[PDB]
């Protein structure tokens, strides 16, 4: 999830594409694999989005600061013993 | 994760009902099942259900506590964990027999109180926070609040699949209750019965990215408190 954020992101864009998004990259980066998007929302509360964190008029707490991307698009804004280690050493140690 | 319950094997459950299963080849004597039962999770339970039956048999709460070794402070929700609740405090023999002192004195007051009756005692927290989670879990509401404000109706119940997968998650439906629902929801005023024999609806609008419109006590708890508790 980290890797996707600073990998693709750096208008609110909603949050279904987002999860769509996310369930793509993974896809394709990592494994074929079904997300459920409630998970993705609470997540994403978890991750890095607070700052971004938005409000829509349906009702639905949103984000911001999205960067779209679906191709090559790329960025678009200690010490050792003296012969007894086993000795323990110091407290330390 | 999260799973969904499918309403299937909970019913039979919650209710106290003898069965006679097990000895599948042969026949175990049908026993009666009488056990309270409680679940919990770090994450969410999916509910497919709109039945009074269902959502009826349920109680709904939720935490607001949590406990760490570094316990920043200013967060009255945070505590210092004890990493010793668990290695011991529990082969303690003591320690148990206090905890079922606890509860054959917790028994006992409620028996004194309100006669054996779990639902007739009250709590404002509960059957708040239930019909709160009952305020979710109902997508159909949703998406009519998030989608619509006459198309006939196949068109309806695909938008309704397309915005449940999307919205949640790609999950199988069928047409025909999904209709019913419809007439059982909030759509009586816009749903009309065709003279075409077509139950449809009406003013309906299709949004495809952004088309506008108590107490506590002094120091023991455990007194009951008064009356109202
Ligand atoms: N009232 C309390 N005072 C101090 N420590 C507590 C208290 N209640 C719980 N703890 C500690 O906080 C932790 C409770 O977390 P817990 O819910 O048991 O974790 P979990 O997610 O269920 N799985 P696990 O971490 O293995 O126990 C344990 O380490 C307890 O010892």
């Amino acid at each position: 999830l980290h890797r996707f954020i600073t990998e693709r992101v750096v208008t609110v864009y909603n949050l279904s594409e987002v999860v769509t998004a996310y369930a793509e990259w993974y896809n394709t980066n990592i494994n074929v694999k079904r997300h459920i998007a409630l998970e993705l929302s609470q997540e994403l509360e978890n991750s890095v989005l607070e700052k971004y964190l938005q409000w829509s008029p349906n009702k639905t707490r949103i984000l911001k600061g999205c960067r779209i991307l679906h191709k090559f698009e790329t960025l678009q804004p200690i010490c050792e013993p003296k012969n007894k280690w086993w000795e323990w050493s110091p407290n330390p140690s | 994760k999260s799973e969904v319950l499918n309403t299937s094997r909970l019913k039979e459950m919650v209710n106290p009902g003898d069965v006679t299963a097990r000895e599948l080849n042969q026949k175990q004597e049908s026993f009666q099942m009488t056990a309270t039962m409680v679940a919990a999770s770090n994450y969410n339970f999916i509910i497919d259900t709109t039945d009074h039956g269902t959502w009826r048999r349920l109680r709904h709460y939720r935490s607001k506590v949590k406990f760490c070794h570094n316990p920043d402070p200013s967060n009255p929700y945070e505590k210092k964990e004890d990493p010793r609740f668990i290695h011991e405090y529990i082969m303690d023999p003591d320690c148990q027999n206090a905890f079922f002192s606890i509860l054959v004195y917790f028994w006992e007051k409620l028996q004194k109180e309100y006669n054996g009756q779990i639902k007739k005692v009250f709590c404002p927290t509960i059957e708040s926070e239930t019909e709160a989670y009952r305020k979710s879990q109902d997508t159909l509401h949703r998406f009519i609040t998030e989608r619509v404000v006459v198309y006939n109706l196949s068109e309806v119940v695909t938008a309704y699949a397309e915005w449940y997968n999307t919205n949640i998650n790609v999950k199988r439906h069928i047409a025909l209750e999904l209709s019913q629902e419809l007439e059982n929801s909030v759509l009586e005023k816009y749903l009309q019965w065709s003279p075409n024999k077509t139950r449809i609806l009406k003013g309906c609008r299709i949004l495809h990215k952004f088309e506008t419109l108590i107490c506590e006590p002094k120091n023991k708890w455990w007194e009951w408190s008064p009356n109202p508790s």
